[PDB]
RNA sequence: UGGGUGGUGGC
C-alpha cells in the first residue's frame, strides 16, 4: 500500500510484504518510502 | 626575470597541489600493491610438492608420483555483488555504503597444476581484496563529474580508504623503525654492559624482519676486568663470544680479524682495547670447531653428530644471520665486512669519539602505509593457503581422486581474515590475537571536513605506552617541514601522534637494481679487492643497508646522480644523499621514508644563478597557461631541476634560508617589521636550498589558524587539536549518505583571515563556522575566566544554528532453514516482552512513515522473531535514543548481503546552540556559552553595531595570544575595505599597514570605539576593542552530558549500578573521593555512600563456625548451619553486596573469613 | 586533591541546563570553563544532610 | 508536501526572517490572546505556496 | 549555501542584494565598491553578504534525485 | 592452630563448588547463553574428573594415569590463577585468556578497588558548569531537569503535611 | 514544495524574527565636555580619535 | 535489556 519510492527510476509502486525488492525497470534494489498522509508542522524560529 | 615573489610561491603551490589533490599516499602505494605486490607474493613461493613414493605396502612400486601445483596470474576487476538471487552486476560506492557491503572485487588465480612421472582448477575466487575508493582499480579513477553527480560522488572528495562491511575504515601509517642501518646505542647504568651496536634486519623484496643481531659490551665503567665483547644471535639461547663467530662465519686467524676490523695501526687506544678481545677468544682456533661450539648452545640437536651438527650451525650462517644482506653465501667477505664496519663503529662510540646515537633522528625511521600492511597480511593468509591446500591434497591422494580444485578452495579464509582485520584491527589472525600491534585501523570520521583531511593522513607510534620517557615525546628537530609542530592531541598520544605535514610524500619502493648499475656504471670498485691498508681514504657506500664498495671521489659522483635525479634517470623520489664526514655516502631507495621538497637553490659557483633561485618568471607563466610552449604539470617541475626532494638523512647535509628575500643579502630601525638573523659567518655562504614557503611547515589541522607565528604554542596544539571539531560540511553529498554522526552547520562563511593555504584545503569553499563579532571587555561578570556572552537575537536571526543526523541500522536474522526473522508491528498478545514505550508510530511494514513526528522512547524498527518452538513472538524492537526528539527523513529499506531484508534510517533534528554549548576561537580562547542578552543590552558603538561575542580581557594577559589581537583587527579592515587579506604567516604584513589602513579609512587607529551601556547609554569610560573575527562550533554541547541518576540497572554480576552514560549509568564516587570524605572525617555520610545508595545486600550467620552457610527459608522461616547442626545462634548483617561475592570467591578459593560479631583477644 | 574538593552548598534552581557556581570558589576545586565536569551528590536521610551542613559547607 | 535540496525546518526558519507589511497592525490582536483555537481568520494571514 | 536574509549583527533585510551583487560582479566590479553601490554602510551588512561562499549550486548539481 | 589452619588443610581433595550467581549466563543474543569462564573451567575440571575416575577402573599405561592426574593438577592450578609464571596461560575459545578468581581480584578494576574501596553509585548527577557572580559563596545553580531526575527523601512530619501534599499536587 | 504558512503576531522579545528595525546609532556630546568618557591614547588626546 | 575486547576525544 505504501508508495515505496524506487531508487532509479521514481516510480511510485507498493509492494505486498511479499515481492523481491528491486525497481521494475532495471533491477535497482534500493527503495525509499515516501512522505506520509499527515501533514507536518514546524515554528519557524 | 625578477624576484620570486610571495605569490610566485603560491603558483608553485597551485601546480603541486593541482597534480596531487591530498592523499597520494594512500592511492599510489595502494596502486603499487594492486599492481605488483600480489603479483610477487604469489610468485614468491610458487610450488608445493607433494609425493607417496614407494612401499604403499607396494610390490616395491617405487613412483614419484610428485604433486606439483604451480600458481599463475592473477585475475583482476570491479567489484561484484553476487546477489541471493544469483545474479551479478556491476557494485557501486553508493550501493556499497548503503547496503552494509563490502566494496571488494573477485581476485581470480590460475593453478598449473603438474605431475613428475619420475619413477625410481581454473579461476577460483581464492579471495576478495576489499578496494578502496578513488583507486587505478576502483571504478571511480576515471569518469565525469557529472556522471559522478549520477553517480552520487562529491568532486571536493578525495578518498584514500576502504569500505569494510559498509562503514569506512582507514589505514593509519604505522611507524616502524627502521631496518638495516648501523645503529649504536648506550645502556644503563646497573647492568655489566654498556655499550651496544644493534641492527634489525628484513628482506629486501617483501620487506620482512627474519633476525635480529646484538652487541653487548661486557664491561661497566672501570666493571667487567676484560673489556671485550660477546654476540648475541637469532636461534640460540646464550651470549657467544665475538671473535669465535667471527671465525665461525670463516675468518680464522688473528691477523685477518684485524684487517677486516681495524683501520689505524696507529690508533692505539683502540688497538688497546681490542687485544683482550683475541687474548680471550684463543682457546677456539679454527673454523669447524668453532662451527661445533655454536652447535652446543644454538638448537644444533643433542645426538646429532658433528657433520649435521656443523650442517645446521652453516644453516644459521647461511640462512638465519645477516639475511637482508644476502641468503646465498659465498659473501663472507661482504658478511665480514659488515660486521667489521659493526666492531669499527661500536669501538668509535666506545672511546666517545662521537656522541651516541638518538632515536628519534627522524631520517632513522621509516613508515608503513596499505602497502606494506596488504603486503604482510597477504603473505600471512596466503601462507594459511597453502597449507590448506596442502592439507586437502594428503586426502584427496590417499582414496585418490581427480580433485577439481573447485571445492578445495573454502574461499572465506582470506575474505574473512582480511574482513576481521579491517573490521576492528587487531592485527593478524585472529588466533593471534594478543602479542599483536592493536589498533592499526580506524573508523573514519566525518564530523567536518578539514578533520578528516587531517585524518586521512595520520601516523600513530608503537611504544606501547611502557616507558614514560620523554625522549621519544620531545619535537626533535629533524622535524621541520616532516610533521606539524602544532597538531597532536591533549594528553596519553602527546609526543607520539605525528600528522604528516602539508609537504609530506610517502616513497614507494623502488628496484634498487639500477641503482646499483647506476654505481658500478662509474667505475665504483667491488668490495673483494678491498685492502684498508692498501685503501684507506675510499668511500664505502650504502644502498639501504649493504655496503657494496669503495671509491675515492664522492663529488663528481654525486653531482652526476643528483643532476640525473635533476634530469629523471633514476626515480625521481629516490633520496640519493651524500656525507663527506665518514668518508661514505648512502643511497636509501626504502619504503616509507618521509620526505619533502625545496627550492633548488642554484648552490654552485658556475653562474650568475648562484645564490638565487633556479625558478625562473618563464616557469611561472608556463603555469598559469597550463601547458608548456611546445602537458607542463607539477611532475615536469620535478623532473625539470627546479626542486629537489629530501628525506630526513638529506636534511642533514643541506644548508637553508628561510624566504627568497633572504638569499640576497638584504639591506633601518623600523619598529614594524621582524628581525632576520644576519648570517654573517660565512661571508661567502654555499645556499644549497631555500624554503618554498615557511607556513608550509605546518599540518593540515595547523595552517587552518590566522598567524600561528604570534602566540604561546600549547595554544597552537590546542587549536589544531580543536579544529577537527569543527561544526561545518563534511561532504556535499550529504542527502544520499547514510552516516551515524553527521551535522551541518547553516551558515557558514569563509574567515576575514583566511590564509593563502585554506585554497588548498578548499575551507574557503565549504566552512565551518562564522565571523561573530568579538568585544573584548569585561561587561557584568560573566565573561570572568573563559565563559562569554552571546546576543540572542543574534541566534534568533541564525547564529551558527546546528543540523543533526543520525543513521541507525538492523537486519533480518534467520534461526533455521525454515525459520526467519520479520519486522511487522507486534501485538500486545502474540508478542513477549513489549518494550515500555508504545508502538503507535509504527507501520503496517513495520517501519516508521517519514514526515511523521518522533520523541525518545518509542520504537522505529520492531524486529520480532517468533520463539523456536499462545505467546511465541519476541518483541526485540530497536528504539530511538532516550535523549532525542526529531522529525524524520529518508527511511532506507532494502536487502541485505545474507538474501534477507534490511534497513537503515535517518533520523534528524536540528540543535539551538544554547546556554552552556561550548565554542572556541582560533587561538584557543575557549570556553562555554556563559550568558544570553537579548539585543537592546548589549554594549553599542557609534553606529548602532552590536556585538555577539565577548572573551575576557582576564582570558588575555596571561595566556599571551597576540595573534587574536591581530586577527581581530585584520578582520575589521578587511571587512571595511571589503575583501580577504592575506593572513599567511611569515611576510611582511605588520601592525602598523593595519593601523594605518584602519586610520585613512576614518577611524580609530587601534581597534577602539567608544561603546556604553545598554541600561543607560552613560559612556564606558574607557573605549572598547571590537570587531570581527572567525569562530567555530566544538562537537560538544550540554545536551549530550547532562546525566543524572536515581535508580535503575544494576548489573546480574555484581548488582552495583552500571557503567556508562548510554544505559544511563552511575558515577564513581572513586577512590579519593573517600579519601576526602575521610579528611572531613563525616563517616556517616560514607555509610551512606557505600551501603544504601548501592548493592545494600543482607545475608545470615551461624554464630558457631561463623560463616555465611545458613540456608534460609523464611515463609517457613526455618535455618541449618548444615555443618554444625547450629539452629539457634543465628544473626543476620548488612553487607555490600560485592563484600558478600568477595567472601564467596575466597570460600571457593579454600580460605575461611569466619565474621564473629564479638571482640575476643 | 585536598579536603575542600569536596563541599557541601545550597540549591538555587534555574532554567538554561548548565552548572551555576560563585566565582570565588574556583580557587578551591582548581576549576575554568573550558568544559569541566563536576558532580552533585545528594544525600537520602537527615544524618548525612546535618553531617555535610556542619562539617563541608 | 516538501521534496527539496533545503531540509524543512531550514525553511520555516528563512521564512521566520521574512519581512512583511505591518502597518495596519494593531487592529490585529496578539495570537496567544485572540479568541479562537487554533488558527482562523480573526488573527491569522495564511501563506499557501507552491512553486 | 545561500544568502541568509537580514544581517547577523544589526538586521537590516540583505537577501534580495545577492542576486544584484553578482550582476554587478559580472561587469568587472571590486566587491567593497560593489557593496558601497547597494547602500551597505556598516560592516554588519558587509560582512553578510561579502564573505558568504555558496553550495546550493553544488547541491543542484545532483542530477535527478527523483 | 588445629581449630583454624591445620597444615593438611593446604591440601585439596576436595575443591568447592561456588554457587552460580558468580557465574551466572549472559544473554549472547536473546536466547543462547554464552557461560562464564567458571562454568567452562568447571566443567574442564569435571571432564579430568571422570577421565581420572576411567583409568583405576581398567587397564592402565600407569603414565596415562600421571598426566591424566597432572592436568587434573594443572585444571585446578588455573581455576585460581591464570598467571603462573613459566607455563603458558589457560586459553578461552576466542584466543583470549580465562577470568580466573585472582584476575577478578587484583588489579585496578578487581572487586575492591573497582568495587569495593570505590564503586559506581546512584543518587548523582554531573553536567557542564558555568560561572555567575551574581551569586551569594554557598549556591550551586541547577538545571530544571536534574532537579526532576533526582530527589531527597523528607520525612512526612507533623510540621511539613501541607507543602508535601502540595508536592505530590 | 508545497507549504503553508500562518502569520501571527509576535514582538522582538519572544525571538528576534518579529525585529522590527535594524540599527540605531546612538551619541551625546560628541566632543566629551562632560569627561563622561575618557580616551585611552598613547602621545596625545586630540590628534587621534577622528571627529 | 547483554557481555567482552579495542579505538578515538573531553577536563
Ligand atoms: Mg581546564
Ligand atoms: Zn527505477
Ligand atoms: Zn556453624
Ligand atoms: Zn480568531
Ligand atoms: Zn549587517
Amino acid at each position: 500500500g505504501v508508495k515505496y519510492t524506487c531508487g532509479a527510476c521514481a516510480h511510485n509502486f507498493s509492494l505486498n510484504k511479499s515481492d523481491p525488492v528491486r525497481c521494475k525497470e532495471c533491477g535497482h534494489r534500493v527503495i525509499y518510502k515516501a512522505r506520509t498522509k499527515r501533514m507536518i508542522q514546524f515554528d519557524a524560529r | 626575470d625578477d624576484t620570486i615573489t610571495t605569490e610566485d610561491c603560491w603558483t608553485v603551490i597551485s601546480a603541486f597541489f593541482e597534480e596531487k589533490g591530498l592523499v597520494s599516499q594512500q592511492l599510489d602505494s595502494f596502486d603499487e600493491f594492486m599492481e605488483t605486490s600480489i603479483q610477487d607474493l604469489v610468485w614468491e613461493e610458487p610450488r608445493l610438492i607433494l609425493d607417496q613414493p614407494a612401499q604403499h605396502t607396494n610390490e616395491k612400486d617405487n613412483i614419484n608420483k610428485r604433486y606439483e601445483i604451480r600458481f599463475g596470474k592473477i585475475y583482476l576487476s570491479r567489484p561484484t555483488m553476487t546477489e541471493a538471487d544469483g545474479t551479478t552486476h556491476a557494485m557501486f560506492p553508493q550501493e556499497a555504503r548503503l547496503r552494509n557491503l563490502t566494496y571488494s572485487s573477485p581476485v581470480y588465480l590460475d593453478m598449473e597444476k603438474s605431475m613428475f612421472t619420475s619413477i625410481d582448477g581454473n579461476k577460483v575466487h581464492i579471495g576478495k581484496v576489499p578496494i578502496m575508493l578513488r583507486s587505478k582499480f576502483c571504478s571511480l579513477r576515471t569518469l565525469d563529474e557529472v556522471d559522478l553527480y549520477k553517480m552520487k560522488e562529491c568532486p571536493y572528495d578525495m578518498g584514500g580508504y576502504f569500505v569494510i562491511n559498509g562503514s569506512e575504515k582507514v589505514l593509519i601509517a604505522q611507524e616502524r623503525s627502521a631496518a638495516n642501518i648501523v645503529q649504536v646505542f648506550k645502556k644503563a647504568a646497573p647492568s655489566p654492559i654498556s655499550h651496544v651496536a644493534e641492527i634489525r634486519s628484513a628482506l629486501e623484496k617483501g620487506s620482512r624482519l627474519i633476525s635480529t643481531m646484538q652487541i653487548k659490551l661486557y664491561g661497566r665503567e672501570d666493571k667487567g676486568t676484560g673489556r671485550t665483547i660477546k654476540a648475541t644471535l637469532p636461534y640460540v639461547k646464550q651470549d657467544i663470544p665475538i671473535v669465535i663467530v667471527f671465525r665461525a662465519l670463516g675468518v680464522v686467524p688473528d691477523g685477518e680479524i684485524l684487517q677486516h676490523i681495524c683501520y689505524d695501526e696507529n690508533d692505539w687506544q683502540m688497538l688497546e682495547m681490542l687485544k683482550p678481545c683475541i687474548e680471550e677468544g684463543f682457546v677456539i682456533q679454527d673454523k669447524e670447531v668453532a662451527l661445533d661450539f655454536i652447535g652446543r648452545r644454538g638448537s644444533a640437536a643433542l645426538g646429532i653428530r658433528r657433520e649435521k651438527r656443523i650442517q645446521y650451525a652453516k644453516d644459521i650462517l647461511q640462512k638465519e644471520l645477516l639475511p637482508h644482506i644476502t641468503q646465498e653465501e659465498g659473501f663472507e667477505t661482504r658478511k665480514t665486512f659488515f660486521l667489521g664496519y659493526m666492531v669499527n663503529r661500536l669501538l668509535l662510540c666506545a672511546l666517545e669519539r662521537k656522541d651516541q646515537d638518538d632515536r628519534d633522528h627522524f631520517g632513522k625511521k621509516r613508515l608503513d602505509l596499505a602497502g606494506p600492511l596488504l603486503a604482510n597480511l597477504f603473505r600471512i593468509l596466503f601462507r594459511k593457503l597453502t597449507r590448506e591446500i596442502y592439507r586437502y591434497m594428503q586426502r584427496c591422494i590417499e582414496t585418490d581422486r581427480d580433485f577439481n580444485l573447485n571445492l578445495a578452495v573454502k574461499s572465506t579464509t582470506i575474505t574473512s581474515g582480511l574482513k576481521y582485520s579491517l573490521a576492528t584491527g587487531n592485527w593478524g589472525e585472529q588466533k593471534k590475537a594478543m602479542s599483536s600491534r592493536a589498533g592499526v585501523s580506524q573508523v573514519l570520521n566525518r564530523y567536518t571536513y578539514s578533520s578528516t583531511l587531517s585524518h586521512l593522513r595520520r601516523t600513530n607510534t608503537p611504544i606501547g605506552r611502557d616507558g614514560k620517557l620523554a625522549k621519544p615525546r620531545q619535537l626533535h628537530n629533524t622535524h621541520w617541514g616532516l610533521v606539524c609542530p602544532a597538531e597532536t592531541p591533549e594528553g596519553q598520544a602527546c609526543g607520539l601522534v605525528k600528522n604528516l605535514s602539508l609537504l609530506s610524500g610517502i616513497s614507494i619502493g623502488s628496484p634498487s637494481e639500477p641503482i646499483i648499475n647506476f654505481l658500478e656504471e662509474w667505475g665504483m670498485e667491488p668490495l673483494e679487492d678491498y685492502d684498508p691498508a692498501q685503501h684507506t681514504k675510499s668511500t664505502r657506500i650504502f644502498v639501504n643497508g649493504v655496503w657494496t664498495g669503495i671509491h675515492r671521489d664522492p663529488s663528481m659522483l654525486v653531482s652526476t646522480m643528483r643532476d640525473l635525479r635533476r634530469s629523471g634517470a633514476i626515480s625521481p623520489e629516490v633520496s640519493i644523499i651524500r656525507d663527506i664526514r665518514e668518508r661514505e655516502f648512502k643511497i636509501f631507495t626504502d619504503v616509507g621514508r618521509v620526505y619533502r621538497p625545496l627550492f633548488i637553490v642554484e648552490d654552485d659557483e658556475s653562474k650568475d644563478n648562484k645564490g638565487e633561485l633556479r625558478i625562473t618568471k618563464e616557469h611561472i607563466r608556463k603555469i598559469q597557461q597550463g601547458y608548456d610552449d611546445d602537458v607542463y604539470g607539477w611532475s615536469s617541475l620535478v623532473t625539470s631541476g627546479v626542486i629537489e626532494y629530501v628525506d630526513g638523512e638529506e636534511e642533514e647535509t643541506i644548508m637553508i634560508a628561510m624566504t627568497p628575500e633572504d638569499l640576497q643579502t638584504r639591506s633601518l630601525n623600523d619598529t614594524a617589521k621582524r628581525i632576520k638573523p644576519e648570517m654573517s659567518t660565512s661571508s661567502h655562504h654555499t645556499f644549497t636550498h631555500c624554503e618554498i614557503h615557511p607556513s608550509m611547515i605546518l599540518g593540515v589541522a595547523a595552517s587552518i589558524i590566522p598567524f600561528p607565528d604570534h602566540n604561546q604554542s600549547p595554544r597552537n596544539t590546542y587549536q589544531s587539536a580543536m579544529g577537527k571539531q569543527a561544526m561545518g560540511v563534511f561532504l556535499t553529498n550529504y542527502n544520499v549518505r547514510m552516516d551515524t554522526m553527521a551535522n551541518i552547520l547553516y551558515y557558514p562563511q569563509k574567515p576575514l583571515a583566511k590564509t593563502q593555504a585554506m585554497e588548498y584545503l578548499k575551507f574557503r569553499e565549504l566552512p565551518a563556522g562564522q565571523n561573530a563579532i568579538v568585544a573584548i571587555a569585561c561587561y557584568s561578570g560573566y565573561n570572568q575566566e573563559d565563559s562569554m556572552i552571546m546576543n540572542q537575537s543574534s541566534i534568533d536571526r541564525g547564529l551558527f544554528r546546528s543540523l543533526f543526523f543520525r543513521s541507525y541500522m538492523d537486519q533480518e536474522k534467520r534461526f533455521g532453514i525454515s525459520i526467519v526473522e520479520e519486522f511487522e508491528k507486534p501485538t500486545r498478545a502474540t508478542t513477549l516482552r513489549l518494550k515500555h514505550g508504545t508502538y503507535e508510530k509504527l507501520d503496517e511494514d513495520g517501519l516508521i512513515a517519514p514526515g511523521v513526528r518522533v520523541s525518545g522512547d518509542d520504537i522505529i524498527i520492531g524486529k520480532t522473531t517468533p520463539i523456536p518452538p499462545y505467546h511465541t513472538k519476541r518483541d526485540a524492537s530497536t528504539p530511538l535514543r532516550s535523549t532525542e526528539n526529531g522529525i524524520v527523513d529518508q527511511v532506507l529499506l532494502t536487502t541485505n548481503q545474507e538474501g534477507l531484508k534490511f534497513v537503515k534510517v535517518r533520523m534528524r533534528t536540528t540543535k539551538v546552540p544554547q546556554i552552556g554549548d561550548k565554542f572556541a576561537s582560533r587561538h584557543g580562547q575557549k570556553g562555554t556559552i556563559g550568558v544570553t542578552y537579548r539585543h537592546e543590552d548589549m554594549p553599542f558603538s557609534a553606529e548602532g553595531i552590536v556585538p555577539d561575542l565577548i572573551i575576557n580581557p582576564h582570558a588575555i594577559p596571561s595566556r599571551m595570544t597576540v595573534a587574536h589581537l591581530i586577527e581581530c583587527l585584520l578582520s575589521k579592515v578587511g571587512s571595511i575595505r571589503g575583501y580577504e587579506g592575506d593572513a599567511t604567516p611569515f611576510t611582511d604584513l605588520t601592525v602598523d599597514a593595519v593601523s594605518n589602513l584602519l586610520r585613512d579609512n576614518g577611524y580609530q587607529s587601534r581597534g577602539f570605539e567608544v561603546m556604553y551601556n545598554g541600561h543607560t547609554g552613560k559612556k564606558l569610560m574607557a573605549q572598547v576593542f571590537f570587531g570581527p573575527t572567525y569562530y567555530q562550533r566544538l562537537r560538544h554541547m550540554v545536551d549530550d552530558k547532562i546525566h543524572a541518576r536515581a535508580r535503575g540497572p544494576v548489573q546480574v554480576l555484581t548488582r552495583q549500578p552500571v557503567e556508562g552514560r548510554s544505559r544511563d549509568g552511575g558515577l564513581r564516587f572513586g577512590e579519593m573521593e573517600r579519601d576526602c570524605m575521610i579528611a572531613h572525617g563525616a563517616a556517616g555520610f560514607l555509610k551512606e555512600r557505600l551501603m544504601e545508595a548501592s548493592d545494600a545486600f543482607r545475608v545470615h550467620v551461624c554464630g558457631i563456625c561463623g560463616l555465611m552457610s545458613v540456608i534460609a527459608n523464611l515463609k517457613k522461616n526455618q535455618f541449618e548451619c548444615r555443618s554444625c547442626k547450629n539452629k539457634t545462634n543465628i544473626y543476620q548483617l548488612h553487607i555490600p553486596y560485592a563484600a558478600k561475592l568477595l567472601f564467596q570467591e575466597l570460600m571457593a578459593m579454600n580460605i575461611a573469613p569466619r565474621l564473629y560479631t564479638e571482640r575476643s583477644g | 586533591l585536598h579536603k575542600m574538593s569536596m563541599m557541601a552548598h545550597r540549591v538555587k534552581v534555574m532554567p538554561y541546563s548548565t552548572f551555576r557556581l560563585n566565582l570565588s570558589v574556583t580557587s578551591p576545586y582548581n576549576a575554568d570553563f573550558d568544559g569541566d565536569e563536576m558532580n552533585l551528590h545528594v544525600p537520602q536521610s537527615e544524618e548525612t544532610r546535618a553531617e555535610l551542613s556542619q562539617l563541608c559547607a | 508536501m516538501n521534496t527539496s535540496v533545503l531540509a524543512d525546518e531550514f525553511i520555516s526558519h528563512r521564512l521566520g526572517l521574512i519581512p512583511l507589511v505591518s502597518e495596519d497592525v494593531e487592529e490585529m490582536k496578539y495570537s496567544r490572546d485572540c479568541t479562537c483555537e487554533d488558527y482562523c481568520d480573526e488573527c491569522s494571514v495564511v501563506l499557501e505556496l507552491s512553486a | 549555501m545561500i544568502i541568509p536574509v537580514r544581517c547577523f549583527s544589526c538586521g537590516k533585510v540583505v537577501g534580495d542584494k545577492w542576486d544584484a551583487y553578482l550582476r554587478l560582479l559580472e561587469e568587472g566590479k571590486q566587491e567593497g565598491d560593489a557593496l558601497d553601490e547597494l547602500k551597505l554602510k556598516r560592516y554588519c551588512c558587509r560582512r553578510m553578504v561579502l564573505t558568504h561562499v555558496d553550495l546550493i549550486e553544488k547541491f543542484l548539481r545532483y542530477n535527478p534525485l527523483e | 592452630n588445629e581449630d583454624y589452619a591445620r597444615p593438611e588443610w593446604m591440601i585439596i581433595t576436595v575443591l568447592p563448588v561456588p554457587p552460580p550467581q558468580v557465574r551466572p549466563s549472559i544473554a549472547m543474543d536473546e536466547t543462547t547463553q554464552g557461560q562464564d569462564d567458571l562454568t567452562h573451567k568447571l566443567s574442564d575440571i569435571l571432564k579430568a574428573n571422570i577421565n581420572v575416575q576411567k583409568l583405576e577402573m581398567d587397564g592402565s599405561p600407569q603414565h596415562i594415569i600421571n598426566e591424566v592426574e597432572q592436568l587434573l593438577q594443572f585444571h585446578v592450578a588455573t581455576y585460581m590463577d591464570n598467571d603462573i609464571a613459566g607455563q603458558p596461560q589457560a586459553l578461552q575459545k576466542s584466543g583470549r585468556p580465562v577470568k580466573a578468581i585472582r584476575a577478578r581480584l587484583k588489579g585496578k578494576e578487581g572487586r575492591l578497588r573497582g568495587n569495593l574501596m570505590g564503586k559506581r553509585v546512584d543518587f548523582s548527577a554531573r553536567t557542564v558548569i558555568s560561572g555567575d557572580p551574581n551569586l551569594e559563596l554557598d549556591q550551586v545553580g541547577v538545571p530544571i531537569s536534574i532537579a526532576k531526575t533526582l530527589s531527597y527523601p523528607e520525612t512526612v512530619t507533623q510540621y511539613n503535611i501541607h507543602r508535601l501534599t502540595e508536592y505530590v499536587r | 514544495l508545497n507549504i503553508r504558512c500562518i502569520a501571527k503576531k509576535g514582538i522582538a522579545k519572544e525571538h528576534a524574527k518579529w525585529s522590527p528595525c535594524s540599527a540605531i546609532a546612538f551619541e551625546y556630546d560628541p566632543h566629551n565636555k562632560l569627561k563622561h568618557t575618557d580616551f585611552w591614547f598613547e602621545v596625545d588626546a586630540k590628534k587621534e580619535w577622528p571627529d
